[PDB]
């Protein structure tokens, strides 16, 4: 069923479904033997190029197809490489854009995220996607403004916080953000300032 | 070497390894990723690895 409106209860059905760890590699299996995980991230990518060129129903389809990546994506394991590399590009791209979603990118793109050294793609792209528009004199302030820019509402900074805590979850690539930046991790940990400093006045405990 | 080139950079040397860099760089038929590669090795070396520079 087609029907952007029963396809993206589908995908949401589907997600329930995938529940266990060994219900979760059956989902895996379902879309990539016998609708493709490639479909899927066509349907995001597509999604993508008509939101850029442009500038509740997409939101709709959308919301629900990260809603079941997220779902597998979590409980699985050699199998999250290969779904890795495959929604880690197209998701980075989607994240680009404004959208409300933004955040839920983030939640996903963290449950692909690697426990070993393959984390460096992943850096790259959170470096990038904070660092792009910024312009950094040489002095903190402008580097917190970085993030303050592109992580506008709550649930930006939710995604953020997840994936953050993925990546740094045991390591990360030498002399991040060479070319662009003063390299290095602190600018990170400086942002946190702009957050659990402002934490105590929160709206909604 | 393209993706690692450190070894390329070992045995011929780092100015060799610019030029080298900066013909691939420049040449015709190839991946737009080799020459962007090979441009970036050139422009800004390897990233908190091997610095391109002039040096009192």
């Amino acid at each position: 069923l087609l029907p952007p409106t029963i396809y993206i209860p589908y995908l949401k059905m589907l997600q329930g479904l995938a529940n266990g760890p060994q219900c979760a590699h059956y989902c895996f299996s379902l879309l990539k033997v016998n609708v493709s995980w490639e479909h899927f991230f066509h349907s995001l990518m597509l999604y993508h190029e008509h939101l850029r060129k442009d500038l509740q129903k997409e939101q709709d389809g959308l919301i629900a197809f990260l809603q079941l990546t997220s779902t597998i994506i979590t409980w699985s394991e050699n199998a999250r490489l290969a779904l890795c590399e495959t929604p880690v590009v197209v998701i980075l791209g989607l994240l680009q854009c404004s959208i409300p979603l933004k955040a839920e990118l983030l939640k996903t793109l963290a449950a692909f995220g690697k426990s070993p050294e393959i984390a460096a793609s992943l850096w790259q792209s959170l470096e990038y996607t904070i660092l792009q528009t910024v312009r950094i004199p040489s002095g903190i302030e402008v580097e917190l403004n970085e993030i303050e820019s592109r992580c506008e509402e709550y649930p930006l900074t939710r995604a953020f916080c997840q994936l953050i805590s993925t990546l740094v979850e045991s390591s990360f690539p030498s002399n991040l953000g060479a070319g662009l930046r003063p390299p290095g991790f602190d600018p990170y940990l400086q942002f946190l300032r702009d957050s659990v400093f402002r934490f105590r006045t929160r709206a909604r405990a | 070497l393209l993706v690692e080139i450190e070894r390329f950079f070992k045995l011929h040397q780092e100015d060799q390894a610019c030029a080298t860099c900066l013909i691939l760089a420049c040449s015709t038929c190839d991946r737009e990723v080799s020459a962007w590669a090979t441009r970036a090795f050139f422009r800004y070396g390897g990233e908190a690895q091997m610095r391109f520079t002039t040096l009192p």
